[PDB]
């Protein structure tokens, strides 16, 4: 009725070792939602024209595909991004 | 500027045969075998066809002869 949309991410910083994944696994598990994909920046390079656009492309095409067939009855995705 | 770029290479799988060369021969060995049976066998039935067409001439007349023996029998008995 009100018309309001999701908050779409959040920015956690802070020292190393603190927990940080920690908090966010609980937050995806609370929710219900689907088992996070969890990946790692410096990970993502590439010394190929257009491979680092594929990977970071590649993560959302489950989201795409479910909301394309099942609309806005969907699931919840989650991606988790470290460093 | 470590932008690389690629060619490719292309290999052809083995086309569909290495099976074809065993049971091959040994089944057109045996339709060889099949054909020679057949033709036999059309020869066997031809003269068989021939010796009973000749078996049917001889049948009639006997029974002509016997039917017209009993007739006249019986005319001459009366
Ligand atoms: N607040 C906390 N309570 C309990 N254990 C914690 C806590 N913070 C960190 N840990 C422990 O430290 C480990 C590593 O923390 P981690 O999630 O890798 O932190 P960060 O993302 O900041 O590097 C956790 O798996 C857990 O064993």
């Amino acid at each position: 009725q009100m018309g309001c949309k999701h908050v779409k991410g959040i920015l956690l910083y802070g020292p190393p070792g603190c927990g940080k994944t920690l908090l966010a696994r609980q937050i995806g598990k609370m929710l219900n939602a689907r088992e996070p994909k969890v990946v790692n920046g410096p990970e993502i390079l590439n010394k190929y024209v257009g491979e680092s656009e594929a990977n970071i492309r590649k993560l959302f095409a489950d989201a795409e595909e479910e909301q394309r067939r099942l609309g806005a009855n969907s699931g919840l995705h989650i991606i988790i991004f470290d460093e | 500027d470590m932008r690389n770029e690629l060619e490719e290479m292309q290999r052809r799988a083995d086309q569909l045969a290495d099976e074809s060369l065993e049971s091959t021969r040994r089944m057109l060995q045996l339709v060889e075998e099949s054909k020679d049976a057949g033709i036999r066998t059309l020869v066997m039935l031809d003269e068989q066809g021939e010796q009973l067409e000749r078996i049917e001439e001889g049948m009639d007349q006997i029974n002509k002869d016997m039917k017209e023996a009993e007739k006249n029998l019986t005319d001459l008995g009366k």
